[PDB]
């Protein structure tokens, strides 16, 4: 809607009743910058490089969240209670470079729609659940305030192996598994 | 029965740091409801939810609010920005397959400027070729994939040609039978 | 309205355990702790927003911690208290990102080596000068309160049953009985100053109150003497006709 | 080089 | 880290006052300024921002060099109701104020008609101690050189019934040999 050559997201603070789930993220040009572990105290910078020259100390990260925390209690009471309604994501998967075997690659799972920020992707390699070698990104926003995310299997291209990404979300009636095959 | 609340800061730059647009969204369940705009220059109810809160956020915050242009957005961008993410170049890697229909597959590129071209013998072919939309792999690099609908013939070349900011001089790969 | 902060004076010996508290204006969320010291002014060491700790790099890396049980009172524990943790424990509260902070009147602590040294004040006052009144129609009452320890002592005037603060003028420091030994008790000095008339009418009283600040109930005492609780020692006078 | 939160305000309730 | 200059500044009703801090953090954006009267609490009277150079505010100025990273408050027209403890503050984010050591800014009073006179009060049936007074003398002063025998500080009081303030500093001692003549200046 806006139009302008570049745009930052700084200060993206989400928060979710009841369990206490929150996330922090910055963004420039869709990208995540970084992410602060709300456990650990630490910011997470997706490329460690800009972490090297650029700080942003994790309690503004921490001082969001806490905002954020007395701003869904106020909304919350306000709106009589009104819940979120769990929408069904869309998954998509695809390498990040044209497969050859032997050769290392990376299978992308982009799942959209994401809402509530709560979500199980995994990854089944020949029906099997594969728990090495799995990255997946924060909750990254999106205009219509729902959420995309991106998981991460790193893989050797071989003759005997099909994959599967699996999502599991509350706005699913069973779970979504997009197949992939060389 | 689960509740969300977002908050969103949003930093928008035109020409450098000339036009600098700040945008704050307080979001219930996907619903906006309170908004700061620097082109409007005050808070604002955007649904009914934020008319308790808008006035508020202006009688309390709002010269606060209107001064982070300056002291987020511009800092930000001039600071952080063009050292780490306005610096970024990767270049693209190109690769021809054929599916008949080739697939020139331009992958792992930063930033999303990029032109692909498809030649055949020397002239380009416009009217069978069929581009995917830029795709964002999540991890700081683009990929897109460009077909050319053909017929592969004995000495006939097909190349892929692809410019791009991190390239001095275009890379050109070429397809035989 | 204002931060509340309890107690608004500490004094304790070497080993125990303080615990200070402090009451943030209400709707406030952000509760910020400093130390203040009249060397250093004043030093950030923790900060809250809704009961979560968000900074504490000010904070000593032992026998210190902050808490927030609930969302309007924050509370600083000290633990196995020392000399040198002996400064006041500002608390201040906002409501707003980068704006006015409200701060407390601060808790005084003071951590003292040996708890046999502290001793309540003596307090006297002396009647104004009958040449003062002759040459300048003004009559200066003088209070002298002498050999307390530690200086955690409050001075008011009473007139009349009133506390007054017109013509009074407080020594701003106190001074040391003996410089040389650092555990020396203090004097402190204090003078009011009223019209001839107001002197000369000897229905007007003129109390002079110090409040002391020494040891509590839950403290021991073995020495002989009366133990120095905080208590309020005051000396008084009533105006003379001659 | 420092980048800097744009931060929440609190909501009157 | 924040070093405000000076620690003490003592001046004369109707001049005007100036603190000048600096600070290490180029990230620094908000500049507030509070005030502390004796066992008060601090009250922010003036800030900045990092946009701006120049505020005034009846009577306060404070100045902002983000090039040079210093920040000044400007007291014009002191007055006595001016004297307190003034504490500078640099804050990146919200979560953290880096302050001063602090000002104690001394204005002293204009003392108008100045009558330097020292006087002897009237023991206590509950003392034994003889108290002497050298009062209504001008913004000079000096303080003191025996032992047992103590000096306070000057002290400016003001009646505010009458238009009249005034300076005073008192002695006592407990020994016989103890005079009011010149126990101020020994
Ligand atoms: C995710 O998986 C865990 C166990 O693997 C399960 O307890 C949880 O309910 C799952 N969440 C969703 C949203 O399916
Ligand atoms: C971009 O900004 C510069 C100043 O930073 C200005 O000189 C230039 O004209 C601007 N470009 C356009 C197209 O307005
Ligand atoms: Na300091």
């Amino acid at each position: 809607d806006i139009e302008a050559d570049h745009v930052g997201f700084y200060g993206t603070t989400v928060y979710q009743s009841p369990g206490d789930i929150g996330q922090y993220t910055h963004e420039f040009d869709g990208d995540e910058l970084f992410y602060v572990d709300l456990d650990k105290k630490k910011t997470v910078w997706r490329l460690p490089e800009f972490g090297q020259l650029i700080l942003f100390e994790p309690q503004g990260g921490l001082q969001n969240i806490a905002a954020e925390k007395h701003n869904l209690g106020c909304l919350t009471k306000r709106s009589n209670f009104t819940p979120a309604t769990n929408e069904a994501p869309q998954a998509t998967v695809f390498p990040k470079s044209p497969v050859l075997l032997g050769q290392p690659n990376t299978l992308i799972c982009f799942v959209d729609n994401i809402f509530p920020p709560v979500i199980n992707i995994t990854w089944l390699r020949n029906s099997k659940s594969v728990t090495d070698g799995v990255y997946e990104t924060s909750f990254l926003v999106n205009r219509d305030h729902s959420f995309h995310k991106l998981s991460y299997l790193t893989f050797i291209p071989s003759d005997d192996d099909i994959y599967d990404c699996k999502v599991e979300h509350w706005g699913l009636e069973e779970p979504v598994l997009k197949h992939w095959e060389p | 029965r689960h509740f969300v609340h977002q908050f969103k800061g949003e930093c928008y730059f035109t020409n450098g740091t000339q036009r600098i647009r700040l945008v704050t969204r307080y979001i219930y369940n996907r619903e906006e409801y309170l908004r700061f705009d620097s082109d409007v220059g005050e808070y604002r109810a955007v649904t009914e939810l934020g008319r308790h809160s808008a006035e508020y956020y202006n009688k309390q915050y709002l010269e606060r609010t209107r001064a982070e242009l300056d002291t987020a957005c511009r800092h930000n961008y001039e600071e952080t920005e063009v050292p780490t993410s306005l610096r970024r170049l990767e270049q693209p890697n190109v690769a021809i397959s054929l599916s008949n229909t080739l697939v020139c597959s331009v992958t792992d590129f930063y930033p999303a400027k990029i032109k692909v071209r498809w030649f055949r013998n020397g002239q380009e072919e416009t009217v069978g070729v069929s581009s995917t939309q830029l795709i964002r792999n999540g991890d700081w690099t683009f990929q897109v994939l460009v077909m050319l609908e053909m017929t592969p013939h004995q000495g006939e070349v097909y190349t892929c040609h692809v410019e791009h900011p991190s390239l001095k001089s275009p890379i050109t790969v070429e397809w035989r039978a | 309205m204002g931060v509340i902060q309890t107690p608004r004076h500490k004094v304790t010996g070497k080993g125990q355990e303080a615990t200070l508290w402090c009451e943030p204006i209400s709707g406030h969320s952000a509760v910020f702790w400093y130390r203040q010291t009249i060397v250093q002014g004043l030093e950030f060491l923790t900060y809250f927003r809704n009961q979560a700790p968000i900074d504490d790099s000010g904070m000593p890396k032992e026998r210190f911690s902050a808490q927030m049980p609930n969302q309007s009172h924050s509370t600083l524990k000290i633990q196995s208290t020392q000399p040198q943790d002996s400064a006041v424990y500002l608390c201040a509260s906002s409501r707003q990102g980068q704006n006015t902070l409200y701060f407390g009147a601060g808790t005084r602590l003071s951590v003292l080596e040996d708890l046999k040294n502290v001793f309540p004040p003596e307090v006297a006052v002396f009647e104004p000068s009958e040449a003062e009144i002759s040459h300048t129609q003004k009559a200066t009452l003088v209070c002298l309160a002498t050999g307390f320890y530690p200086d955690h002592v409050e001075l008011s005037w009473w007139v009349n049953g009133k506390e007054v603060h017109s013509g009074v003028c407080t020594d701003p420091q106190p001074l040391k009985e003996q410089p040389a030994l650092n555990d020396s008790r203090y004097a402190l000095s204090s003078r009011l100053r009223v019209s001839a008339t107001f002197w000369q009418n000897p229905r007007n009283h003129f109390r002079c109150q110090v409040q002391f600040y020494g040891l509590s109930e839950n403290d021991e005492w073995t020495q002989d003497r009366a133990k120095p609780v905080t208590q309020i020692v005051s000396a008084e006078a009533w105006g003379r006709a001659d | 080089l420092q980048t800097l939160a744009l931060e929440v305000e609190d909501d009157p309730c | 880290q924040v070093e405000q200059l000076p620690s003490i500044l003592r001046v004369q009703e109707g001049s005007s006052a100036s603190i000048n801090c600096s600070y290490e953090d180029s990230a620094s954006n908000y500049f507030p300024w509070y005030k502390q009267e004796p066992g008060e609490n601090p009250k922010l009277i003036i800030d900045i921002r990092s946009n701006m150079e120049r505020k005034q505010t009846q009577g306060l100025i404070v100045l902002l060099d983000k090039k040079a990273k210093r920040f000044s408050l400007h007291i014009t027209d002191t007055q006595p109701g001016d004297s307190a403890m003034y504490f500078c503050a640099a804050s990146v984010r919200n979560y953290k104020y880096v302050f001063g050591a602090g000002t104690r800014l001394k204005v002293i009073a204009d003392i108008q008609n100045p009558d330097p006179a020292v006087y002897q009060l009237r023991d206590s049936k509950s003392s034994d101690k003889s108290v002497c007074l050298f009062t209504d003398f001008d913004s000079q002063t000096n303080v003191s050189k025996d032992s047992d025998v103590y000096i306070t500080d000057k002290c400016v009081l003001d009646m505010r019934s009458m238009d009249f303030k005034s300076n005073s500093a008192v002695a006592w001692s407990n020994k016989s040999d103890f005079a009011c003549a010149n126990a101020f200046n020994n």
